[PDB]
C-alpha cells in the first residue's frame, strides 16, 4: 500500500499474511536504482553498521501480522521495503512478499 | 502435550454432540516425557543389587 | 571486504543456453554458500536456489529441470546455466552471498527444527534481455 508520514515521526509498515506458526521474518530496504540490503533478521536482530532506530514486531503473538516500525524517519529513508516469510506450518517461500511504499513529506 | 488444541463441536442427532479438535493453533509438536539422568541409571543399579541375591 | 562482479552476454536468443560468470574477490568460494536471485522489472525478487561444494544444494521445484550450477575452484568464480529460456525470464540476475541460520523452537531431537537462509553481501547485478 501507500504510507505518508511527516519527517521525524514514527511510521509503521505491515507486510505479509496473518501469523499461523512461528515466524522468522526477513526485511529488506531497496533504494530506487539500487539493490536491497540486509535490514532485519530473527525479527529483531541486526548486523553491525546500522543503528537501533529500526525495530520489528516479534513473531510470538499468533494471529497477527509482522510489522516494521521506524522511529524518527528522515528524508533518506524513502525506499522500497519487501518482507520475507519463514513459517513452520507454511512451505518455504521462494518469492518475496508484496512491497510497501512509504512517502516522506 | 504441546499442541494448544482448540474446541469444536459437531452435531450428531437428537440432543447429542461429538466434540473433536478443529484446528491446531500455533506450532505443531509431539508428545514426550523427560526422565532425568543420574536418577534412573543409578536407580537401575539399586534394582540389580537386590536382584543379585 | 568481499566484492562481487557479474558478466554476461546481455542479449540472449530464445531457446538458448544462458551462462553467467560471478567474480569473487576477498574470500574463498568453498567456505561460503552461494545463491542466485532473478528480479523482474517492477516485481518482487525471485529466488532460484543455494549451492555448495559439499553437496548440500537444493533448487526451486518450478525451475529444477532447467537450471544447473557449478563452481570453479581454480578461477574462484560461480557460474549458472539455464536452458529453454522464455520471454518471461527477461529480468536482472544477482550473485549474492548466503549464510545459514538455525531456528530451534522445540526439542533439539525428533527433527522439528527448520533452518533458514539470508543474504549478507550482494553483487552489483547485470541486465539480461531475452528477445528474438
Ligand atoms: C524436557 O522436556 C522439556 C519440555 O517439557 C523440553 O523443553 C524444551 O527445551 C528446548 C531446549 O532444548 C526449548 O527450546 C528453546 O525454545 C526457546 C523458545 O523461545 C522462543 O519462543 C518464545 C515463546 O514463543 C518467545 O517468547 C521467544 O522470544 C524471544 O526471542 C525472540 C527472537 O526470536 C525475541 O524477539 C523475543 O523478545 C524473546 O527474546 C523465542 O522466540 C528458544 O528461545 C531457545 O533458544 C535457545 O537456544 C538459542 C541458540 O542457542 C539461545 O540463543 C537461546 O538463548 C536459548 O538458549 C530454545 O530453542 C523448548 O522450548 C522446550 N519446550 C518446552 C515445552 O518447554 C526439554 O527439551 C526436555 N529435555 C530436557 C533435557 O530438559
Ligand atoms: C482441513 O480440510 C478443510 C476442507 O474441508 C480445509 O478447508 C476448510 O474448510 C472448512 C469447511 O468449509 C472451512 O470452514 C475452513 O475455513 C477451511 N479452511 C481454510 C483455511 O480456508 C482446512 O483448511 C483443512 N485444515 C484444517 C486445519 O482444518
Ligand atoms: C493457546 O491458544 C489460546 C487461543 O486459542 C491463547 O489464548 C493461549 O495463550 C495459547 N496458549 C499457548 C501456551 O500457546
Ligand atoms: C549414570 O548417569 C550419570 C549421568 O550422566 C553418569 O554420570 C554416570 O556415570 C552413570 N552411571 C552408570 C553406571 O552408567
Amino acid at each position: 500500500t501507500f504510507v505518508s508520514v511527516a519527517p521525524g515521526q514514527t511510521a509503521r509498515i505491515t507486510c505479509g499474511e496473518e501469523s499461523l506458526g512461528s515466524r522468522s521474518v526477513i526485511w529488506y530496504q531497496q533504494r530506487p536504482g539500487q539493490a536491497p540490503s540486509l535490514i532485519i533478521y530473527n525479527n529483531n536482530d541486526r548486523p553491525s553498521g546500522i543503528p537501533d532506530r529500526f525495530s520489528g514486531s516479534p513473531g510470538s503473538t499468533f494471529g497477527t501480522t509482522a510489522t516494521l516500525t521506524i522511529t524518527s524517519v528522515e528524508a533518506g529513508d524513502e525506499a522500497d521495503y519487501y518482507c520475507h516469510i519463514w513459517d513452520s506450518r507454511r512451505p518455504t517461500n521462494w518469492v518475496f512478499g508484496e512491497g510497501t511504499t512509504l512517502i516522506v513529506l | 502435550r504441546p499442541n494448544n488444541n482448540t474446541r469444536k463441536s459437531i452435531h450428531i442427532g437428537p440432543g447429542r454432540a461429538f466434540y473433536t479438535t478443529g484446528e491446531i493453533i500455533g506450532d505443531i509438536r509431539q508428545a514426550h516425557c523427560n526422565i532425568s539422568r543420574a536418577k534412573w541409571n543409578d536407580t537401575l543399579k539399586q534394582i540389580v543389587i537386590k536382584l543379585r541375591e | 571486504q568481499v566484492h562481487l562482479q557479474e558478466s554476461g552476454p546481455g542479449l540472449v536468443k530464445p531457446s538458448e543456453t544462458l551462462s553467467l560468470t560471478c567474480n569473487v574477490s576477498g574470500t574463498l568460494v568453498r567456505d561460503n554458500y552461494w545463491s542466485w536471485i532473478r528480479q523482474p522489472l517492477g516485481k518482487q525478487p525471485e529466488w532460484i536456489g543455494y549451492v555448495h561444494d559439499s553437496g548440500d544444494t537444493n533448487y526451486n521445484p518450478s525451475l529444477k529441470s532447467r537450471v544447473h550450477l557449478s563452481l570453479d575452484k581454480s578461477k574462484n568464480l560461480v557460474s549458472l546455466r539455464l536452458t529453454g529460456v522464455t520471454a518471461a525470464d527477461s529480468a536482472i540476475y544477482y550473485c549474492a552471498t548466503t549464510k545459514h541460520g538455525r531456528r530451534i523452537y522445540g526439542v533439539v531431537a525428533f527433527k522439528e527444527w527448520f533452518t533458514y537462509f539470508y543474504m549478507d553481501v550482494w553483487g552489483k547485478g547485470t541486465s539480461v534481455t531475452v528477445s528474438s
